[PDB]
């Protein structure tokens, strides 16, 4: 349709994050998690902030035909109960951090 | 943006039940914050803004995940509600379709109260009580809500509104909130508020009965 | 006649409406049933045999709870309810015992035994639910049930849904069959007919190996796979299909 | 019989009430005209129910280093038996295993 | 028989062929395996391969 | 759930329901100051003495029964008053015993219609031949679906004569199928 | 009884007596056919019927009532029956209105100066303003002193500024659009080709709680009523179904009304992008049929029915409940990716054993500079196929590994330093067995780092489930997981007792009793009649041989 | 049969960061009612016997709290919060308290500010902690094979209305109480103030240090 897929499915991205957001939100505390080539499906539970440190991501939502998007220096947040299919196709590194209710 | 609505009555009008100081800083600091706050928001967000206040505490609260701006934009219709909820020689009994409508889905007027108080006195928290009207129902109900939750979100018409927040009467009542609820019932709860938002969503409801030709 | 459910209504000798419904399997096995005159259903296996619904649904693993919960009419089901077919209902095991009893029409108390099922079974369900794959397709389309086509034995619901329809028949809901329609009707060719003469065949090649193994332990003797079958029971059966079975007609 | 497909409608002469309380069936008590308002028929459609509604538009129609264990699978690169149809039913053997140890050449009898 | 008259021994003929090309498996898969008292000597046959052979005369 | 899952980007019809049918054109048929305009004439405020944040504006017969406070009955009016709040707070009326607005988009003062103080009916169902007039063609059957001011839509129909003690096969708005008794 | 079930088909089932306007036959088929078969007609009704059947007979009937043809033909259409109650329409109060600009402008996409616009949108905090009826006279301008220079609309000119600057640029595209999506024009849809006329408003010229004179052009009996409010679109009044019965005498084609703008919607998705309700005449105690949702369109895009319903405010499709908590499921820790370097692992480890085997062949290439073969195709890594293993037929998957993909320099290194303890165990007398290798040490921490996200996302989820269940929000999606029965009255249910079939024991013939059968025969084949001595788990019995080893 | 104990310390004694007529109404009313309601609730049934601490585990009931749970959480926390604050409080922690500070929270200052802002955005009613992470989860596949020591740390949570967070197995250190009743008499509707009070004046860091001392020991004794 017209509307993008990060409108419909309240996916906030701040590509291009400033250094003083991501110590603002502490990043540099936050888990690793990298791949390779792959696909992962995934359903969110809880909220999670995503900041991409090298590679790219490609996020199908469950039935969809479109695909989101979110390269290195993006810092996207996953929505609680969103059900996607996550593609890699190069090597990929980030660091992320599951939000609960309020927290951040 | 939105602004500040003024209460429909001067700050010490609701004395003594309601004292001016418990006004001065529910709706002076406490509701003026929801709105400073509220107005921040719309400002950095476009699609936020252009929404009606309805329509924007539906999307923020998001199914049950609410966006950042659903506190703000609750609190600041919820302390709206509540002030014209509440006139001075309010209290005792309603009259005419509001009375009718509440002697019909709770039977009598004493079992609408004593539901409406022990609403309020188990909501555990900070919250609010209302009187709603159900869409697809087309009934009253009771409602409690923790937070700045209102049956907004689940396309409900409220009525009557209380605040059970702790500011709202721990300054004349301290932790005797029970007082505080009937004090609420019987001199500063508004009937003729009822009666009008009754009017109003009797546009979208129609707790009438059809004509329908013997033919 | 093809395996299904077929609904009648014949005219009792007072020129009362009774309406009838009739499940046959691929084997033709009738498992006819009624409506009397005290709206009391039977299961009539012969012209001499009786066999109330509540009875022959128990046996098969359905409890007395769910069929009145299921049924569109349970009111009806729960007014013929004697005391004492309650509590033999109310276990599986003694349901059997009294399917067994109005069966056989023997008189006395059975016991219940892995061999009385075994014997149950060939005489009445081997011969009389095995519906099939036509019968299924029948039974699922003329009682609009959502069966798999897969399923080619009858279930408690499809025995459940007849008593239904039987009910709501009698009070004008739906049509009577009709059994001459040919959609009713089957067509047997010589696939069909040669077909049953390999099954029959290859039963008696069986108990043929069966009475030899036993001869070759009691001599305590290697038997040679070949020794142990003889061709005659393959050729003999084909020679006897066609010298005798009414269907196979010298050629004009 | 219905000559299409569509809704029933009658005005007056048809009683409200079944003829019975389970039946779909109403006499009539004067003469009347029963209309059948066409329609097209959904079919074998799906109708997901959720985004089809009322009044709604459609412009569209309806050696162990080398293996591996995962969850519920593994791969295997001990003599491995699998069935002919490829297929497994629940406690069934697909590799034996004969330890020399238990091996012998002479005949006798086994006792446990 | 979509656009001529359909050969009049096509009934016959399509129901050997079926016989032969179906009906043979389920009917021998069918015969159980048979085993005896004692249970020491066990008799199966091996459907899968199955053969036809060619009448001599 | 999604994660245990055990392609790639990198590589007509109206639905009528209340039970589903679909109209299209197979079952529906056509038969054929400054100057007022038709527009906005602004937002309407809230009016502290109705309670209400949205106004009412209006009310009908029984919601003035049931609804109307006893100190709003001098407000009941008859016809229409129209008054104008500018950016400042001031009230404006022009003619405050006439009907005056402002049109929002030329920005000047204008009349309303009214003050406000066909042969073909909606819904109803027509036979195969019936004249409307004689210098038109005869229509077909079927019900009045939309109303135009020329021209009528109608949703084919086919009417059934029944005698007295015949048995309909069926509830109201029920769906039939084609072979249907 | 013939009250209560007239009732329940009006509200339930929607009827109502439409008026049936018949011709003379169908007029005297009727009234003729309640007397009997073949019998002297006695009923005025029939007798007359009976004298309408000649078209001479009616217009000598017409003459002798002084009307015309066309009229006669005119009161055949003619509501029968009894007429409701005329409207009485109260007005609550004066009607006081500001110039506010709605709260949407401008439109996604289009750049307009925001210091303007913070000018403009200062006029959205005057709705807070208190306006008493007791003091709409203390001030009041009218006459000279009420013209339109003498009022302060500074906001809503700048608006109007950027409004007209809109419109210049974009008519033309929105026009393009409207022909590329809809086929045909509708009530609602854009006035477009001859039809248009320079000046009518745009959607962003409306807000909801806008209040709008306008004329009713259309009558839908599914619908409701569409007004012409002056805009390239029409307004949409909801009413459907039965409420016309009545509501057809008082809402007219071509009559002025007043109404007011509820909600303003995408006409791309929305088949009525403007919704209204009367204002003059009020018929809202009238009105009883509400549309759940508003209506939509179906495009050719929308081929995913969950971005549909987001696309819109509809619920989700609903689904059976899993009836399992996810908070008490097992981690997960296999990492997607270690499939992958398992592939990889087992391409080295192969490139490596020819290198031993066949050395003769990796003569003057450095293994780092290998090529694949010539016919690599980089999008077949995966092939397809089916293999025969002795009578046996199982499908085979075919996984096409790349060299350029693989480290020979370290496996290389690896490889050659294990070559070396196994030579010096030997030569000890001894036997040499390698634990693990690079590759499975690389997957065992890609599984870790898999592992501990599922670990931080069920710690953040015990704790969203307390303070979800605190405030009493939602655990689940709403609309997701609907509960039992909703999908309907019959579901197969193998595990019910309503649906079995081995109540007398397993049927011979049955497909259960030959796959067990089938496997029987396969154990056989490997063990026959041993007794079982004891089992135990695999896990249970690798520790045990670790322990004694 | 639970027992409202008192303060610490005098009632008169935390002034004039926290009034008297605070206490009389926090700990006379509201903490008295608390303890007073769970002991009807609780006599006659099987939570006879047990500890508060067990008491909150089992009726919190794996989020689907049972009616005694409010009671007995609210009547666990507010002993908790007195013993969280001396008349003398204020300063700096230090000893292994302020090392595990430092490593979790870059520094003490780091950490003040973190903490301050968490109690400030909770809306609602509800409790902000310091708590050492050592849970262990009821759940399969649930246990680190090669644990890094790292993963022991602080954190700041916060909770609504009376949850806490033993319910996660968590140990609470140091908490506040953010409801509206907690600060009202004394700062109206300015809670920054009273959070900023609670940093500088009141909190009582020997008293969290010696919690940090049990709770190492609680891990210590899991871990063998
Ligand atoms: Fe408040
Ligand atoms: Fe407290």
């Amino acid at each position: 349709m017209q509307t993008p897929l990060e409108e419909l499915y309240n996916v906030k991205v701040e590509r291009k994050v400033s250094q003083r957001r991501l110590e603002e939100l502490g990043v540099s505390r936050w888990s690793v998690w990298k791949t390779g080539k792959c696909k992962l499906p995934w359903d969110w539970q809880v909220d999670q902030l995503v900041y991409i440190e090298e590679g790219e991501v490609r996020v199908v939502p469950e039935g969809s035909k479109r695909f989101m998007q979110f390269l290195a220096g993006d810092l996207v947040r996953y929505p609680k109960w969103l059900e996607a299919d996550l593609f890699f196709n190069a090597p990929y590194s980030e660091r992320y951090c599951f939000k609960a209710y309020a927290d951040d | 943006y939105y602004g500040l609505k003024t209460p429909p009555y001067p700050l010490d009008a609701l004395e003594p039940y309601m004292s001016q100081r418990t006004l001065e800083v529910h709706w002076g600091k406490h509701h003026r914050g929801y709105v400073d706050n509220l107005n921040k928001q719309l400002g950095k967000d476009d699609r936020l803004y252009g929404y009606t206040m309805e329509e924007l505490i539906k999307a923020t609260y998001n199914n049950g995940n609410p966006l950042p701006e659903f506190n703000n934009a609750a609190q600041v219709y919820n302390h709206d509600f509540f002030w014209e909820s509440m006139q001075p020689g309010g209290g005792d009994m309603p009259i005419k379709g509001v009375l009718e409508q509440i002697e019909k889905d709770f039977g009598s007027f004493t079992n609408f109260r004593e539901k409406f108080t022990n609403a309020a006195l188990t909501q555990f928290g900070s919250g609010w009580v209302w009187l709603v009207l159900k869409r697809e129902e087309r009934r009253l109900e009771v409602v409690k809500t923790s937070n700045a939750i209102n049956p907004l979100v689940w396309d409900d018409i409220p009525i009557i509104n209380l605040d059970v927040w702790e500011h709202s009467y721990y300054l004349d009542y301290k932790n005797e909130r029970g007082k505080y609820i009937n004090t609420f019932l019987n001199h500063l709860v508004s009937w003729n508020a009822a009666m009008s938002r009754m009017a109003r969503a009797e546009a979208f409801v129609n707790l009438g009965e059809p004509t329908i030709p013997i033919a | 006649q093809s395996p299904g459910i077929y609904y009648q209504s014949e005219l009792d000798h007072n020129g009362i409406s009774v309406y009838t419904g009739t499940i046959i399997s691929d084997w033709g096995g009738r498992l006819e049933l009624e409506i009397d005159k005290k709206a009391r259903i039977w299961a009539r296996v012969s012209r001499k045999q009786k066999i109330s619904i509540l009875v022959l649904s128990s046996a098969m693993g359905s409890n007395l709870r769910e069929i009145l919960e299921n049924v569109c009419y349970p009111e009806i089901f729960l007014s013929f309810l004697t005391d004492k077919e309650k509590k033999k209902i109310g276990s599986k095991e003694n349901a059997i015992l009294e399917f067994y009893q109005q069966f056989s029409c023997v008189g006395g108390d059975p016991i219940f035994s892995e061999s009385l099922c075994k014997e149950l079974q060939k005489k009445f369900f081997h011969q009389r639910c095995e519906l099939g794959r036509i019968g299924r397709r029948n039974i699922n389309w003329r009682l609009n049930l959502n069966i798999p086509q897969n399923n080619i034995f009858l279930l408690p619901r499809d025995i459940l849904a007849a008593a239904d329809h039987l009910i709501g028949m009698k009070f004008g809901m739906g049509t009577l069959d009709d059994m001459n329609h040919l959609k009713n009707k089957r067509i047997r060719s010589v696939a069909d007919l040669l077909q049953d003469q390999l099954g029959l065949a290859l039963a008696r090649l069986e108990n043929v190996v069966k009475g030899t193994i036993g001869g070759a332990i009691r001599h305590k003797l290697i038997p040679t796979p070949q020794n142990l079958v003889t061709s005659t029971p393959l050729t003999t059966t084909y020679e006897s299909f066609f010298g005798l079975h009414p269907l196979s007609q010298v050629l004009d | 019989y219905s000559d299409s497909e569509g809704e029933m409608h009658w005005s007056t002469d048809v009683s409200h009430a079944p003829e019975f309380t389970y039946s779909n069936v109403h006499l009539l008590p004067k003469t009347s005209h029963l209309w059948i308002l066409s329609g097209g028929s959904c079919g074998s459609s799906l109708i997901l129910f959720s985004i089809h509604k009322d009044q709604d538009q459609m412009n569209i129609p309806f050696s162990d280093l080398l293996a591996k264990r995962r969850r519920n699978r593994f791969l295997i690169p001990i003599s491995v038996e699998i069935p002919i149809n490829g297929i497994f039913r629940r406690n069934s053997i697909f590799a034996f295993f004969d330890d020399p140890r238990y091996r012998r050449k002479s005949s006798g009898i086994l006792k446990y | 028989g979509t656009s001529t008259i359909p050969g009049f021994n096509q009934i016959q003929f399509e129901g050997f062929y079926r016989f032969i090309d179906q009906g043979l498996i389920e009917e021998l898969s069918k015969f159980p395996k048979i085993e005896d008292i004692d249970h020491e000597i066990e008799f199966q046959l091996f459907v899968e391969t199955y053969q036809l052979v060619e009448p001599l005369i | 759930r999604k994660r245990n899952n055990p392609m790639n980007p990198f590589y007509h019809g109206t639905i009528r329901m209340f039970s589903l049918l679909i109209l299209s054109s197979s079952n529906c048929f056509r038969i054929g100051t400054i100057k007022n305009s038709s527009g906005p004439l602004g937002t309407a405020i809230q009016i502290s003495n109705f309670y209400s944040f949205l106004p009412l504006l209006t009310y009908n017969q029984i919601s003035v029964i049931k609804y109307l406070q006893l100190d709003n009955f001098k407000y009941i009016f008859q016809v229409i008053h129209s008054y104008l709040i500018d950016e400042n707070g001031r009230i404006f009326n022009l003619d405050p015993y006439s009907n005056l607005v402002l049109n929002p988009f030329k920005l000047n003062w204008y009349f309303l219609h009214q003050n406000y103080n066909t042969i073909i009916s909606l819904g109803q169902f027509f036979c195969e031949n019936v004249c409307i007039a004689k210098k038109e063609p005869y229509l077909k059957s079927g019900q009045v679906l939309i109303v135009q001011r020329d021209s009528v839509v109608i949703r084919s129909a086919k009417p059934y004569l029944a005698t007295p003690g015949a048995k309909v096969h069926g509830h109201y708005r029920e769906i039939l199928y084609e072979g249907d008794t | 009884t013939e009250d209560e079930a007239r009732r329940r088909n009006w509200i339930e089932r929607g009827w109502a007596p439409w008026e049936e306007i018949l011709t003379p036959e169908a007029d005297f088929a009727r009234k003729s056919l309640n007397e009997g078969e073949e019998v002297p007609l006695q009923s005025p009704e029939a007798i007359e019927a009976f004298k309408m059947l000649r078209p001479s007979y009616r217009k000598k009937k017409i003459k002798e009532m002084g009307i015309t043809e066309d009229e006669w033909y005119a009161k055949q259409f003619e509501i029968r029956g009894d007429k409701p109650p005329p409207l009485d329409t109260s007005w609550a109060g004066p009607l006081v209105v500001r110039q506010i600009p709605p709260r949407d402008w401008p439109p996604k996409g289009w750049e307009v100066d925001r210091k303007e616009l913070e000018f403009i949108r200062e006029a959205h905090k005057l709705m807070a303003e208190r306006v008493w009826l007791e003091d709409l006279d203390k001030d009041l301008k009218v006459g000279e002193d009420a013209t339109v220079d003498k009022m302060c609309l500074e906001r809503f000119k700048v608006f109007l500024k950027q409004y007209n600057e809109w419109v210049e640029a974009n008519k033309d595209r929105l026009e393009e659009d409207s022909y590329k999506y809809d086929q045909d024009f509708y009530p609602g849809r854009r006035i477009r080709g001859k039809d248009y006329k320079e000046g009518m408003y745009e959607l962003p010229f409306y807000y909801p709680g806008m209040i709008c004179e306008g004329t009713v052009t259309t009558l839908h009996l599914y619908q409701g009523a569409f007004v012409d409010i002056g805009g390239v679109h029409e307004g949409w009044v909801p009413i459907k179904g039965n409420d016309w019965f009545w509501i057809r005498h008082f809402i007219r084609v071509g009559m002025h009304v007043i109404v007011e703008i509820t909600a303003k919607r995408d006409p791309y998705r929305f088949r009525f992008p403007l919704e209204l309700r009367f204002v003059h005449p009020n018929i809202d105690h009238m009105i009883f049929n509400k549309f759940d949702f508003p209506p939509i369109f179906h495009r050719d895009g929308d081929t995913n029915p969950d971005e549909i319903r987001r696309d819109c405010g509809r619920p989700p499709e609903p689904r059976k409940d899993p009836g399992s908590k996810p908070e008490e499921e097992g981690l997960l820790s296999d990492h997607p990716y270690v499939d992958k370097l398992w592939q990889l692992h087992v391409a080295e480890q192969m490139i490596l054993d020819d290198y031993e085997a066949n050395p003769e062949k990796y003569k003057g290439k450095k293994l780092s500079e290998l090529s694949d073969d010539e016919g690599f195709d980089e999008r077949k890594e995966i092939e397809h196929g089916e293999a025969y293993y002795k009578k046996t037929k199982l499908p085979k998957v075919i996984l096409k590994t790349s060299v350029k993909e693989l480290d020979l320099e370290a496996a290389l290194i690896e490889r050659k330093y294990h070559n070396k303890l196994m030579m010096e165990a030997k030569a000890r007398g001894e036997g040499y067995k390698i634990e693990k290798l690079r590759r499975n040490i690389e997957m065992d921490e890609y599984d870790s780092l898999h592992w501990r996200r599922s670990l931080e996302e069920r710690e953040a989820l015990l704790r969203d489930i307390s303070s979800r269940q605190a405030l009493g929000l939602p655990l689940e999606e709403p609309g997701r997981y609907k509960p039992g029965s909703f999908f309907g009255k019959d579901q197969y249910d193998p595990t019910s007792a309503l649906y079995q079939y081995d109540y007398w024991g397993e049927p011979k013939n049955s497909e259960i009793s030959k796959q067990e059968r089938m496997k029987d025969a396969h154990n056989k084949s490997i063990v026959g009649k041993g007794n079982v001595w004891y089992d135990m788990s695999y896990d249970d019995a690798i520790k045990q041989t670790i322990e004694r080893r | 049969g639970f027992e409202l104990k008192p303060p610490p310390y005098p009632l008169d004694a935390l002034e004039p960061h926290m009034s008297r007529e605070t206490l009389d109404y926090h700990w006379g009313k509201h903490h008295k009612t608390y303890v007073e309601n769970l002991n009807k609730q609780i006599v006659g049934t099987d939570l006879d016997g047990l500890s508060l601490e067990e008491v909150v585990l089992l009726s919190y009931n794996r989020g689907n709290m049972l009616p005694a749970f409010n009671n007995a959480a609210q009547a666990w926390n507010h002993e908790f919060f007195w013993e969280s604050i001396q008349p003398g409080g204020g300063g700096k922690p230090s000893g292994d308290l302020l090392r595990l500070i430092e490593r979790d929270f870059g520094s003490f200052s780091d950490f003040v500010e973190r903490f301050k802002a968490a109690a400030a955005s909770n809306f609602g009613s509800g409790w902000t902690w310091l708590a050492y992470k050592a849970n262990r989860l009821d759940v399969a596949n649930a246990v680190n094979p090669l644990p890094k020591e790292e993963d022991k740390k602080l954190v700041i949570v916060k909770t609504p209305n009376a949850v806490n967070p033993l319910v996660w197995d968590y140990s609470p250190l140091l908490t506040i109480d953010t409801w509206e009743h907690a600060y009202y008499l004394d700062f109206e509707n300015r809670r920054i103030e009273y959070i900023n009070t609670f940093m500088e004046k009141l909190v009582s860091w020997e008293t969290v240090s010696t919690r940090l001392e049990s709770a190492m020991a609680r891990a210590a004794q899991r871990e063998q």
